[PDB]
RNA sequence: UUGGUGG
DNA sequence: CCCACCAAAAA
C-alpha cells in the first residue's frame, strides 16, 4: 500500500521526462500533423519536432542557444542554423532580427505545463530507498542511471555507503511552517507554491513520513534529490523539513 | 571549546536565523533571552524569516514539552579557508576563519569573519580615501583562493591596488596563499582527466573540457556556437577547487559516519577488537580493509568506514587501539545529521557532539599528511608539503567557533 | 546559452 | 575560480 503508493510515484515521474512529455505534445496529440508538414518542407522529423518542443520552452530563445540543444542532429553547426531559418521561414515560430531571438507560436496546453510543472522532477520515496551496491540505481524502484550527477560515471568506489546512511534518514513535512508561508509571507511565484501543496499532500498520502535519495557529484560533495521537498536549496524549501523521529530535548 | 544545552543551541539557532550569527555564543544567547517573550512578532524582520519562525516553534513546543523534529544548523566559517589553513598547518590563517582560537586585547575568544578582518586589514594599509566596497572585496578574497586571477583583478584593477592586495594576504595566510599560488603551477597538459582517492575511497575523476567554438552564419549575421569538448589545456585554474571540495566533500561524509553510526555495529567492532567476537571471515572484506587502513598510515585519517570490512581475519592487519580509540572519540548517543556541504543541522540535543566532531576533522586534517597524499596523484610523482606549524592540530581540537 | 537557487 | 540545481517572452 505504500510500495503500491511509492510505485505511482514512480509512474508520474517517468510519463513526465521533460523533453519526452514535451514530444509527446506535438506528435500524438497536436491537431496539427507535423510529420506531413516536415515532410512538406524537407526537415527531418525527429529534428523539427525538438525544435518546436525547444521552442515551447525557452518562448525566448538567441541563436547559439538553440543550435545548442540540437547539434547532435546533424554534421555541422552549420546545418543546424539553416534548417532553423528553414523552420522559421515557414512559420514554425518567428525570428525577429531587432532582438535576434527566436520567438515561440506554438506552446504546450496549460493542463499539460502543470503535470509537468509538478512531477518532471524526482519526489522523495515514501518507503525506504533501495541499498545501492553498485554505482547505477539511485534509491528509486525504476531508475538505472549513473548514480553520479552529470557525465561522470566511474565503476570505482565512490563511497555507497555515505548514500545508504543518508537515504534512510525519515523525514517529514512541518504543516505548520508550510502554511505559514502562504499565508503570511506576501506581507513579511503564487502559481509555483501552489504546486508545492499539491505535491506535498500527494506525496504524504499515507502518512507524513518519507525519504529523500542522495547522489555525489564527481568530488564526492553530496546532493539530496528534489525541487519541491529539500533540505537544501532555498531558504523557503529548508524551513518546512523536519525530522520524522521527533524526541524530547529535556 | 564550550559547551551548551539543548535548549540553548535552540537560542543560538533562532538568534543566527534573526540574525546575529557573527556574534559570539553569548552574545547571541544574550540578545535571546532578552527577547523571548515577543519572537512572534519577530519574524517580520528577520534575516531568515521561515526558518527563524519554524525555530521559534519548536522553542515553543520544547517548552511545552512536546517532541520536536526541528534541526538547529551550525555553519561552517569559511570552510575553503579552513581546509587550506589546516592542509598548509598556516596558523596565521586559522586565526582568520575560527580553526584555532583568536582573543581579544580582553582576552575573549573572538568568533571571526576572515573577509571582514582581510577588508580592514586592506583599508588600514591603503588609507587616504581607499575606494573598495568589502563585498567586492570577499568576492576577489573567495575567488582567489580557489585559483581565480581574473576577479580581483576585476575589484582591485592591475596596478598598486592589486599589489596591496596580495601583500595583505600573503601576510594573512602566507602558507595557504603559497600553496594556491602552488596549485597553478600543476596542472598536465598531456591529461585528458586527473584521478585522486581520498582517505575514506572515495575516487574522484575530473574530465578535462575545453570549449571549441563553431562559428555560423544566420542572415549574414555572425553568432558564435561554443560546446564543451573533452581535450587537455596548457594551465588549468581548477585544482584548488577540486581538490579543496573534494575534502569537504570527504569531511561530510566521515562526520556523518561518525556521528548517525549504527550502534549494533560499533559494539561488534567493540569486541571484534577485543577477540570476543564469533568468528566470521569474508575474503572480499580484505582488498577494502588494507586499502582503507593503508590511507590511514599514509594520512592520519581514520575512516570509520572501515568498520564494514572488519572481520575475525581483517582485524589482524589493522592496529586495534587506533580503531578503539576512533570509536571512544565518537558520540555516545547517535544522531542523524542533515549536510548542506559545510553547512550542518542537527536535534539540538546533540549540537556539542557535532562541534566536537567537526572540531576532530579539521584537527585530523591538521596533523597529518592529507594534502602530500593527494597532490601527488594529481601531479603523478611523490611530493611531500611540509606544515608551516606542525603543532597547529593540538589548538584545533580546542576551537570554539570552527561551525557557528 | 541569458538569468535565478544553494555551497 | 569550482560545483550542483531551477526558469523560461510581449500588441
Ligand atoms: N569556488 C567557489 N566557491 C564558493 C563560491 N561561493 C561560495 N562558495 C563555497 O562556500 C564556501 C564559503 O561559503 P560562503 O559562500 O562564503 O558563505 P559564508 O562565508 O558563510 O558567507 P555568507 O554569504 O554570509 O553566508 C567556500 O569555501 C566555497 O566552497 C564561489 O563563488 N566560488
Ligand atoms: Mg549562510
Ligand atoms: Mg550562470
Ligand atoms: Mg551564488
Amino acid at each position: 500500500s505504500t510500495i503500491e503508493h511509492q510505485m505511482h510515484l514512480e509512474k508520474l515521474y517517468n510519463k513526465n521526462q521533460l523533453l519526452p512529455r514535451m514530444r509527446q505534445e506535438f506528435e500524438e496529440n497536436s491537431g496539427i500533423d507535423f510529420k506531413a508538414f516536415f515532410a512538406h518542407i524537407g526537415i527531418d522529423y525527429k529534428f523539427g519536432i525538438d525544435a518546436m518542443v525547444q521552442m515551447a520552452l525557452h518562448k525566448r530563445a538567441d541563436l547559439p542557444t538553440l543550435v545548442g540543444t540540437l547539434r547532435h542532429h546533424c554534421k555541422s553547426a552549420q546545418e543546424v542554423a539553416d534548417n532553423l531559418f528553414k523552420m522559421a521561414s515557414e512559420d514554425c515560430f518567428n525570428f525577429d532580427p531587432t532582438i535576434d531571438k527566436f520567438i515561440v507560436i506554438y506552446t504546450i496546453s496549460d493542463d499539460v505545463q502543470h503535470e509537468l510543472d509538478s512531477f518532471q522532477y524526482p519526489l522523495p520515496m515514501v518507503v525506504r530507498p533501495k541499498l545501492l551496491t553498485k554505482n547505477y540505481g539511485t534509491g528509486y524502484f525504476t531508475c538505472n542511471k549513473s548514480v553520479i550527477l552529470k557525465k561522470n560515471h566511474t565503476d570505482d568506489d565512490i563511497c555507497l555507503d555515505h548514500l545508504n546512511r543518508m537515504n534512510k534518514i525519515p523525514l517529514s513535512i512541518n504543516w505548520d511552517v508550510a502554511h505559514m508561508v502562504k499565508n503570511e509571507w506576501a506581507n513579511l511565484f503564487q502559481k509555483y507554491d501552489r504546486t508545492a501543496h499539491e505535491v506535498m499532500g500527494l506525496l504524504t498520502q499515507e502518512g507524513n513520513k518519507f525519504y529523500l535519495t542522495h547522489r555525489p557529484d564527481k568530488r564526492g560533495r553530496t546532493y539530496s534529490q528534489g525541487y519541491h521537498v529539500n533540505y537544501q536549496g532555498t531558504s523557503w524549501n529548508k524551513a518546512v523539513l523536519e525530522f520524522a523521529e521527533k524526541e524530547v530535548i529535556d | 571549546m564550550q559547551t551548551f544545552t539543548a535548549r540553548e543551541y535552540l537560542k543560538i539557532d533562532i538568534a543566527n536565523n534573526y540574525g546575529l550569527d557573527k556574534e559570539d555564543w553569548d552574545d547571541r544567547i544574550a540578545w535571546f533571552d532578552k527577547n523571548e517573550n515577543n519572537l512572534l512578532n519577530l519574524v517580520r524582520e528577520a534575516e531568515e524569516p521561515a526558518l527563524f519562525y519554524a525555530g521559534v516553534k519548536a522553542w515553543m513546543d520544547v517548552k511545552e514539552g512536546k517532541p520536536i523534529g526541528y534541526p538547529v544548523a551550525l555553519d561552517a566559517t569559511s570552510s575553503g579557508l579552513q581546509i587550506l589553513a589546516c592542509l598548509t598547518g598556516d596558523r596565521r590563517a586559522a586565526e582568520l576563519c575560527n580553526v584555532v582560537n583568536y582573543r581579544d586585547e580582553s582576552g575573549k575568544v573572538k568568533r571571526r569573519d576572515a573577509y571582514t578582518v582581510i577588508y580592514n586589514k586592506m583599508l588600514n594599509t591603503l588609507g587616504k580615501g581607499a575606494r573598495i566596497k568589502r563585498n567586492d572585496c570577499k568576492q576577489a578574497i573567495m575567488t582567489a583562493l580557489y585559483g581565480s586571477e581574473a576577479k580581483p583583478k576585476e575589484v582591485f584593477g592591475e596596478g598598486i591596488m592589486l599589489n596591496v592586495f596580495e601583500s595583505t594576504m600573503n601576510v594573512e595566510a602566507p602558507a595557504v596563499w603559497e600553496l594556491n599560488k602552488f596549485w597553478l603551477q600543476c596542472g598536465n597538459p598531456e591529461a585528458f582527466v586527473y584521478h585522486w582517492v581520498m582517505p575514506d575511497g572515495f575516487n574522484v575523476y575530473i574530465k578535462v573540457m575545453v570549449n571549441e567554438v563553431e562559428t555560423v552564419h544566420f542572415l549574414d549575421k555572425p553568432y558564435d556556437c561554443v560546446r564543451k569538448v573533452q581535450g587537455t589545456e596548457e594551465k588549468t585554474r581548477m585544482l584548488s577547487a577540486n581538490t579543496t571540495h573534494s575534502i569537504d566533500g570527504l569531511v561530510v561524509r566521515e562526520l556523518v559516519r561518525r556521528c548517525d553510526y549504527d550502534k549494533n555495529q560499533i559494539e561488534y567492532i567493540k569486541a571484534l577488537c577485543n577477540g570476543e567476537a564469533e568468528y566470521k571471515a569474508s575474503e572480499k572484506n580484505y582488498g577494502k580493509a588494507m586499502e582503507l587502513w593503508g590511507y590511514y598510515e599514509k594520512t592520519g585519517f581514520l575512516t570509520a568506514r572501515i568498520f564494514d570490512y572488519l572481520d575475525s581475519e581483517t582485524i589482524k592487519l589493522v592496529n586495534t587501539q587506533d580503531i578503539l580509540d576512533l570509536i571512544e572519540s565518537m558520540p555516545k548517543k547517535p544522531f542523524h545529521v542533515l549536510t548542506v556541504h559545510d553547512c550542518f543541522r542537527c536535534l539540538p540535543n546533540y549540537g556539542n557532539d557535532i562541534r566536537r566532531q567537526y572540531n576532530n576533522l579539521l584537527a585530523t586534517i591538521a596533523k597529518g599528511d592529507l594534502l602530500s597524499f593527494i597532490m601527488s596523484q594529481v601531479i603523478g610523482q611523490e611530493v611531500t608539503i611540509g606544515k608551516l606549524d606542525p603543532t597547529l592540530w593540538e589548538d584545533v581540537l580546542e576551537t570554539e567557533y570552527a561551525l557557528s
